[PDB]
């Protein structure tokens, strides 16, 4: 069954159907909370955003959040300080959210445009619909679990 | 606005681009200046020496690997700042988001002025064979990143 | 003017002065005048109380008393009463093996949240204070983040193909107590200023 | 019965019935470790560390520390660079302000004035991308004086938005002094007694509004605010209401120095020239050998400043700011204590709202303005 | 005056000389240096023909029995200069209206460099 | 001592102390180009100018601090506008004709011309600041031009110091490269051409600008970039602090580490150009047989298919056998491991038939003041720095006084183009040795003959001319030393009556011997027993190496482990389980020195695979062999030798051994000592590092060898092509082999395939 052109051909009918019902679910740190807080005045969830520097003492609290969520879901990972350590490469500061969460989509900037966040999730979006490919070739799997 | 295309202001602190001359070098030599002001460690440099009859620069010295994780840039322009040759230049781009870590250290082929493209645009562009559509609009081009061709209608 | 009294008071009683043509002035005073010492300067008029600011002298390359000190900053606001605007700053060295050091608690209430940073960051601890709690660092982590011997705990930062980047290992930036990639270091780079 | 209510602050509400016992704070969620992570960076690295602290009025951050260093080693600020420095400081004031008086008018329901405080606040920071390149974190301050000169542009765009406000900053005013239902809000609520603001620290231009005339920019003057006409708002008792209010006159005051600023600005330098201080003229580098060696070296090692330990006190948005720079002659700083407006800030919620309401101590907390980066840091 | 653009123009020529004698004789031709005020121009205009500053006819070894340099764009007295390495040999062309390149008085000619050159290679080559 | 009077500082200081070093010496500073520690002082820079008073009367002229000595009573002024005016002035002049390179140039900013421009120039005269004043052409010359595979030359941007010309004259004394022109005009240059002398990569830490340049290293990353690891290196007994330089797990360059007491700041070229190999070519996991053949298997696979070919094993018939750079921890476990497994041979890889142990160590200050210098052997290539030390010591140069900053910028005590003793030492070797030059009493013997030579000496026989003024030498010898290498520590018969000599006479020895570790690895009981199956004979039926022994000990046996680091072909061959090693310059723990000095070695960076160190290695063959081994890792092991009572790093450990097993020797052929190590012929190392025959030009085009042409040889150490040489020299009918190994100072069969 589960590789049979009705299986296969509804599971891409899904993919495409909560590729749309994507229900953005911000998580604000430090100066990145602001610039998304732009993108939300332009225009249960699933798709948490962290967006800034995640503390070492707030990462345990980010975890529960996550966790306590629907299943069919995505991370977006919201500049520097998200994505990798940042500039801030210490004692306090986690070096990649990916160390606690499965990060789907990762966004470069410091903090990014608010317009360039727009393409993040048009990104993670194009993703769940599993048209998305690495450098490599690979076809990447539309949710990290 | 995914419809109409933001304007950024002609200084604008963008992806990364190398620069070359007129005579086609390239503009940079490797001294590693520019990686060695980042202050969050971004930019890894390796050297090599120019081929006299096939010369890349033009001193004795340009950039065997030239490698930006853009993940740790924050974007500070320190490292357009340190050049001594007006190479690294921030450019334009913005729409550089992408899945997986290790993609988004840049190279040097994904940076130089001919690229028209982030490294996710250019690569769906790949497998879809349609043309890269740049979702911004500048007034002019600063005077630094002089051949970066980009949508300047204004 | 309410601070010309405390220094012609310092100066008859043997408290060392200290004086940076910038525009700052300290007044080091030793471990047992400090608790009621202090509390006379509030009496003299002393209102607000700025900062207080943890020192770690391990690294230093000249020698100090003893290895760490806290500074404090004592001011009486121009914007109440009889305010003048006379600000200084009060420095006690402390034992590297006697962390002890009374509060201000009594006195001032900025104490409060300044003196648990100066505990969590640097070991010391305050005698009275309402409770000595961990602030900014984490529950469990375990020593004391803002002093010397303590790693900054840093991460090789990553590209392509085994090409790494250890920042201990790449920083070019010379620091104070290093001599340098050459034989020595003189001149400019012992410490340089201009001459306005 | 006590209850756990945690922006990306927590506290430990204690509160049997509806009054409230004792609020017992706890920060530390976006500690980043600035001041350790500091010690390890040049002094002209810093200058990208700054501005992530209180991230809203970051620029007072940047001239703060700026200003310590200048001091340490003796620079001179050139007339240029000095008026830049002011006119993008209070330009960076209203930034911060403008989001504090916008989350204002949505606890008081008023949504056409907001969507406009959004407006402005975007035509800010379009300014700074015009001149640095970015909405925030701009690395345009420098120890000299700042890092290029500013564009044609900039000038005519300022005029438009200085042309604007004037009477824009009296129509906010108005919605909050004509209070409908703001003054049964806040009038009575968060207690402010004159002389306990002035025993926990509470610098916070949220001092003046209960009736302290204490700004550093007047009291300590620096980058040349001693020459500016200057008026130092103040509120009555204080409350929220005028807590709230204060907060908006400061921002007529802003685009006062703005305009007064604007006008003695002559073409000239922008930072010091002393080649030990500033790396050479960008054009003379294909000819000077100290130029190149001069260049060369600034950029990788730093320069060294003299042994010895410095303070200027700086006025934000937000209360007292300054760097405690310890320096040890070497590339970077052996000491980085940066004093946070928004840490001592703090200490007075504790009282702030005891036995008041509860619902009430959500306004109670925005009146203090807290930047959780400047807190933390 | 307008002379340095053509005291540039004829430093290519020399340069092409070089390039021809070495080939003809087999022997190595080495670019010893380009331009500083090419290498760091930035955004700066750069209207010179060649890149190359320091040009050189180096024997087997890689040790050169001539030495040729202009001087940059930037400098003062710009004069163009032959060296016989170990020989202690200096020359200083400059350049004259209507006459040419000239060593003071006498012209500077394909021919009269071959001659120097091929002086040079016979004495001074080591391998 | 004296009282000097710096700025506002007062100083006591011995007699003949350069003010440059008084100056320094209270915590002070001055521009300083053309000194150097350990080279003779000449004021020529003109950077390290002082103001003098010495009565206060100002003296009229500023002096030149570096040559300068220092009276009673006298002032030093180094702030002065009169001083800083002119020092500004004088980076000015330096600058003047320089050429712009920095970004480029590989000098970057371990550049002492770079460092003192922007301490001491661009001087604040009491707005735009101007940075340049010379506005003509600048000197342009020759550049990027190798001197050496190993050496390359910018011209234009040296400064006419003297560092490096100066130290090819007096330190290893190969007067290699000099100045030519004069005026603006002069320059360096060279006309004996390879760069000769085997201290020549010295010159590259010298060089106070990026002229002369290590090219091993070209272009890699800039200094600050590299990662830098302090330890020992262990390519022979003297074992010379290093540095070695690393960016991302690979080799890029080799440095001098200062270390005094040993050698100075001095390297030997084998011992900073030789690391091509290590980084290069490598086995990364461990191998095991299957089908005739090796293949990848875990270390788990590994421990098993070990655990086999032992399980059928007595415990008597165990062979434990270490390299000769292993660790004094290395050697301690294996003493332990073969002790418990009661076994009568462990060995290790360059083992001497006469223990080095034998004699009383001596230390590299002691040759400086001692009397006599009896040497037979070549110290140039079998412990190189001590060429270095007796250039020093024939100079008569004594252990300077030691300031606060450690070894003097200025000693006045060394005068340039100083006058070198003859009388003062007496070399004996097999050829024309190199020192054989500073040294009157001098005469060339064949191979293995040093036993007849030192009966002589003793007093019971008639030795040559040359060997009769050298007895008399010693006899008059107040405190002489000894110092002997390979044939007299080969052989007991010469070993026995040298330990003999030495005895009568109070005198130290300074054992040159083939193995690095040699010193410590007999002091850890690493020496094989009664039974005699040693490093080169086929004796125990299952046994470990570190090494690639001689084909001969490999065939036959039962089971062999070979814990290399690179795969030989021999081990591909005869080998059953195979583990990645580590090279000595990622490894970790103690060594000890010729002169008895227990050297620290620290792990560098680089790419180790999934290798690990003989110590557990070790550890992991004594379970499938029965026993738990008493050490695991460093930590604890460190434990074990504290408890034998082994000093602390730089203190010397004194052990004295009296016993020798004797081998019989099959004079053929010569494995002559060499510098170069067989396994460093890689890339540039490539040409230096290839093996070579001499033989007399009679005999040598007897036996068919044209002076230049390719031959290839056998020994029982393996086949070796080698390069032929004619050498009126070499004595007649025997041949001299290039032992680039271990296996130096034996005589051995073998012969010319054709
Ligand atoms: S990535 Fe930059 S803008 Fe975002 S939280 Fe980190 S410091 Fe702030
Ligand atoms: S913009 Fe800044 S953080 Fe990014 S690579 Fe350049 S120097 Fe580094
Ligand atoms: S981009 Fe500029 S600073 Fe960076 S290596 Fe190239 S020339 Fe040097
Ligand atoms: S030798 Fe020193 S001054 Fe000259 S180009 Fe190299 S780094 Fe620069
Ligand atoms: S090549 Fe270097 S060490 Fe030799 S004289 Fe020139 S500057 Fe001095
Ligand atoms: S003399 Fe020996 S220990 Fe010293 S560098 Fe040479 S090989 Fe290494
Ligand atoms: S003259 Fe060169 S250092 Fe004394």
């Amino acid at each position: 069954e589960r590789e049979g052109i009705l299986f296969t051909t509804l599971e891409k009918l899904v993919a495409w159907g909560r590729s749309n019902s994507l229900w953005p679910a911000t998580f604000g740190l430090a100066c990145c909370a602001i610039e998304m807080m732009a993108s939300t005045d332009a225009r249960q969830a699933d798709v948490m955003i962290v967006a800034g520097r995640l503390s070492k003492k707030m990462a345990p609290v980010m975890r529960r959040v996550w966790e306590q969520m629907p299943d069919p879901k995505w991370v977006i990972s919201m500049g520097a300080c998200a994505s990798s350590g940042g500039m801030f490469n210490n004692y306090a500061i986690v070096q990649n959210v990916d160390s606690v969460v499965p990060v789907d989509v990762y966004v470069p900037g410091c903090p990014p445009r608010p317009e360039a966040l727009i393409y993040a999730v048009m990104q993670l979006q194009k993703k769940v619909r599993g048209q998305a490919y690495n450098e490599r070739g690979e076809r990447l799997p539309p949710v990290a679990a | 606005y995914p419809d109409a295309p933001v304007a950024l202001k002609p200084r604008f602190h963008g992806r990364h681009v190398l620069t070359r001359h007129p005579n086609g070098l390239e503009k940079c030599i490797g001294c590693s200046l520019c990686a060695a002001a980042c202050p969050a460690y971004a930019i890894y440099v390796e050297p090599a020496e120019n081929d006299p009859e096939n010369p890349v620069s033009a001193g004795e010295r340009y950039a065997k690997v030239y490698e930006i994780n853009m993940l740790r840039c924050i974007f500070c322009g320190l490292c357009e700042e340190a050049c001594p040759t007006g190479a690294i230049v921030l450019g334009y781009d913005f729409e550089m988001a992408d899945y997986e870590y290790s993609d988004l250290v840049y190279g040097k082929e994904d940076m130089l002025v001919d690229v028209v493209g982030t490294k996710p645009q250019r690569r769906e562009a790949k497998r879809t064979g349609k043309p890269v559509k740049v979702g911004y609009v500048v007034p002019y081009v600063r005077p630094e990143l002089e051949g970066f061709k980009a949508p300047t209608e204004g | 003017m309410r601070l010309e009294r405390v220094l012609e008071e310092a100066r008859a009683k043997g408290y060392p002065i200290e004086d940076n043509g910038l525009g700052n002035l300290w007044v080091v005073l030793p471990r047992e005048r400090f608790k009621e010492e202090m509390a006379h300067y509030k009496a003299m008029g002393f209102n607000f109380l700025a900062d207080i600011v943890g020192l770690d002298y391990l690294t230093y390359p000249d020698p100090r008393p003893e290895r760490f000190a806290v500074v404090y900053e004592l001011v009486s606001l121009p914007g109440w009463k009889d305010g003048d605007g006379s600000r200084f700053f009060v420095r006690v060295y402390v034992p590297e093996e006697d962390p002890r050091l009374p509060t201000v608690t009594d006195l001032w209430g900025s104490a409060n949240f300044l003196e648990r940073e100066v505990y969590d960051l640097f070991g010391i601890v305050f005698e009275g204070h309402p409770d000595l709690r961990k602030i900014l660092t984490p529950e469990d982590l375990e020593g004391h983040p803002l002093r010397k011997d303590y790693p900054l705990g840093e991460t090789p930062t990553l590209f392509r193909e085994g090409r790494y980047i250890i920042p201990a290992e790449f920083r070019a930036a010379l620091t104070g107590k290093d001599p340098g990639l050459t034989f020595y270091k003189g001149g400019s780079r012992k410490g340089y200023r201009s001459l306005w | 019965m006590t209850l756990n209510v945690g922006g990306v602050l927590r506290l430990m509400v204690t509160l049997s019935g509806e009054e409230v016992l004792e609020v017992v704070p706890h920060i530390g969620y976006l500690h980043t470790g600035f001041e350790k992570t500091m010690e390890h960076r040049t002094y002209l690295q810093n200058i990208t560390y700054t501005p992530r602290m209180d991230y809203l009025h970051s620029f007072a951050h940047d001239l703060a520390y700026a200003l310590a260093v200048e001091k340490l080693l003796g620079a001179v600020v050139p007339p240029r660079a000095e008026t830049i420095r002011v006119i993008l400081n209070e330009l960076s004031r209203l930034a911060s302000h403008l989001v504090f008086l916008g989350t204002g008018l949505l606890d008081l329901g008023a949504l056409t004035p907001f969507f406009y405080a959004f407006r402005e606040r975007e035509t800010i920071l379009d300014l700074f991308e015009w001149v640095t390149g970015q909405r925030f974190h701009h690395n345009y301050i420098r120890i000299g004086g700042v890092k290029e000169d500013l564009p044609e542009e900039f000038v005519p765009e300022l005029k438009k938005l200085l042309e604007v406000l004037p009477h824009r900053i009296d129509e906010y005013e108005a919605l909050f002094a004509e209070s409908p239902i703001f003054y049964e809000r806040a009038r009575g609520v968060g207690v402010i007694p004159p002389e306990v603001a002035i025993d926990l620290g509470l610098t916070g231009g949220s001092l003046r509004a209960s009736g302290v005339n204490y700004d550093v920019r007047k009291a300590y003057p620096y980058s040349g605010y001693e020459t500016y006409t200057f008026d130092v708002p103040l509120g009555e008792r204080g409350d929220v209401f005028d807590r709230m209010l204060v907060r908006i006159r400061e921002m007529r005051e802003s685009v006062k120095i703005i305009k007064q600023a604007l006008e003695r600005l002559e073409p000239g330098p922008v930072r010091d020239p002393n080649p030990q201080i500033t790396p050479p003229p960008r054009h003379l580098l294909e000819t000077s050998m100290e130029a190149v060696i001069y260049h060369f070296k600034h950029y990788t090692e730093g320069f060294h400043p003299p042994k010895g330990e410095v303070y200027v006190p700086t006025e934000s948005a937000r209360g007292e700011l300054g760097y405690y720079i310890v320096s040890d002659g070497g590339s970077m700083p052996y000491r980085v204590k940066v004093r946070a407006p928004s840490f001592v800030n703090l200490q007075s919620l504790p009282y702030a709202c005891k036995g008041e309401q509860v619902p009430d101590m959500v306004a109670i907390i925005a009146s203090l303005d807290p930047v959780m980066g400047d807190v933390d840091r | 005056a307008s002379s340095e653009r053509e005291l540039y123009e004829a430093w290519v020529e020399l340069l092409s000389w070089m390039r021809e004698y070495a080939q003809a004789k087999g022997v190595r031709f080495e670019k010893e240096a380009d331009f500083p005020d090419f290498i760091y121009r930035m955004e700066r205009p750069y209207d010179l023909p060649t890149t190359i500053m320091t040009a050189s006819l180096s024997d087997g070894l890689g040790e050169p029995f001539l030495l040729a340099d202009v001087s940059p764009r930037h400098a003062k007295l710009k004069r163009i200069g032959l060296r016989l390495p170990r020989a202690h040999i200096h020359l200083h062309a400059h350049y004259e209206p209507g006459k040419g390149l000239v060593t003071g008085k006498i012209p500077l000619t394909k021919e009269r460099f071959f001659a120097l050159a091929d002086r040079a290679r016979e004495a001074l080559a080591f391998a | 001592m004296v009282r000097v009077k710096v700025n506002d500082r007062i100083v006591e200081v011995p007699p003949g102390t350069s003010v440059m070093d008084a100056v320094f010496h209270a915590g002070y500073d001055v521009p300083l180009f053309c000194s150097e520690k350990h080279l003779s002082p000449i004021g020529a820079c003109r950077m390290c100018l002082v103001r003098i008073g010495l009565p206060i009367q100002w003296q009229p002229k500023l002096a030149a601090s570096c040559v300068t000595a220092v009276a009673d009573g006298m002032v030093v002024d180094t702030l002065s506008d009169v001083v800083r005016e002119a020092q500004a002035g004088m980076v000015e002049f330096t600058l003047l004709n320089h050429p712009l390179d920095c970004p480029t140039c590989d000098k970057g900013g371990a550049c002492e011309l770079q460092d003192r421009t922007v301490e001491y120039g661009l001087y604040e005269k009491y707005e735009l600041p101007v940075y340049t004043r010379f506005e003509f052409t600048r000197r342009h010359v020759d550049k990027h031009h190798p001197l050496s595979p190993f050496v390359i030359l910018d011209r234009e941007r040296c400064i006419h110091c003297k560092r490096c010309v100066r130290y090819f004259e007096e330190v290893p004394g190969d007067e290699v490269l000099d100045f030519i022109e004069r005026g603006v005009h002069t320059f360096i240059g060279t006309m004996d051409f390879g760069l000769p002398s085997g201290f020549s990569g010295n010159i590259t830490d010298i060089c106070p600008v990026g002229a002369l340049l290590d090219l091993t290293a070209r272009f890699r990353a800039r200094n600050w970039e590299m990662e830098e690891t302090p330890t020992t290196c262990a390519l022979c007994p003297v074992g010379c602090g290093i540095t070695a330089d690393t960016r991302s797990g690979e080799l890029l360059r080799i440095r001098a580490r200062e270390v005094p007491e040993v050698n100075e700041i001095w390297i030997c070229d084998a011992g900073r150009f030789g690391h091509e190999w290590a980084d290069q070519n490598r086995l990364k996991t461990p191998l095991v047989r299957k089908e005739g053949r090796l293949v990848e298997a875990t270390w788990e696979e590994a421990f098993l298919a070990l655990k086999e070919g032992l399980k059928e094993a007595r415990g008597e018939e165990v062979g434990l056998y270490l390299a000769h750079d292993a660790t004094l921890e290395e050697g301690l476990l294996a003493s332990e491991l073969a002790k418990a497994l009661k076994t009568p041979h462990l060995d290790f890889q360059g083992r001497t038939a006469a223990p080095a142990s034998l004699f009383p160590p001596a230390s590299l200050e002691d040759l400086l003041q001692a009397d006599f210098a009896l040497v037979l052997g070549d110290p140039t290539e079998e412990a190189p720095i001590l060429h270095l030390r007796l250039s020093e010591f024939v100079r008569d140069l004594k252990p300077p006084h030691r300031y606060n900053h450690g070894t003097p910028f200025a000693d006045l005590q060394i005068k340039e183009r100083m006058p070198r003793r003859t009388d003062k030492m007496a070399l004996f070797a097999p050829y024309r040795a190199p020192l054989m030059k500073w040294a009157a009493i001098h005469e060339v013997h064949r191979p293995g003959e040093e036993r007849e030579i030192l009966l002589a000496l003793l007093g019971d026989k008639e030795g040559s001319e040359m060997v009769a003024k050298a007895k008399e030498a010693w006899e008059k010898a107040k405190n002489p030393v000894l110092i002997l290498g390979a044939g007299v520590l080969q052989d007991t018969v010469a070993a026995e009556r040298a330990r003999l000599l030495a005895e009568r006479k109070g005198a130290k020895v300074l054992a040159m011997t083939p193995a690095a570790n040699a010193r410590g690895l007999e002091a850890m009981g690493v020496l094989p027993g009664a039974k005699g199956a040693s490093w080169d004979e086929p004796g125990a039926l299952y046994a470990y190496y570190g090494f690639v022994p001689p084909e001969e000990a490999l065939k036959g046996k039962r089971f062999v482990v070979m814990h290399l680091s690179h795969l030989h072909p021999l081990a591909e061959r005869y080998a059953h389980v195979v583990l990645p090693a580590p090279t000595f310059y990622e490894k970790r723990g103690h060594l000890v020195n010729l002169e008895g000095r227990v050297l620290p070695l620290s792990p560098a960076p680089i790419e180790n695979g999934e290798a690990e160190g003989a110590l557990q290695v070790l550890a992991l063959l004594a379970e499938a062999l029965g026993v738990r081994p008493p050490f695991r890792l460093h930590l604890e092991a460190q434990k074990a030798l504290k408890a034998r009572k082994v000093p602390e790093a730089m203190g010397r450990l004194s052990f004295r051994l009296k016993e020798l097993r004797p081998k019989e020797r099959k004079g053929a052929f010569y494995l002559r000592p060499t510098m170069w190590k067989a396994h460093q012929a890689v890339g540039k190392a490539q040409e230096a590092a290839r093996a070579e025959l001499w033989a007399h030009p009679e005999t040598a085009r007897a036996e068919a060898l044209p002076e230049g042409a390719q031959v290839a040889v056998e020994t029982p150490f393996g086949r070796v092509e080698a390069r032929v040489v004619h050498r009126e020299d070499v004595p007649k009918g025997h041949l001299y082999l290039s032992a680039l190994g271990p296996a130096a100072g034996l005589r051995v069969e073998g012969r010319v395939l054709v």
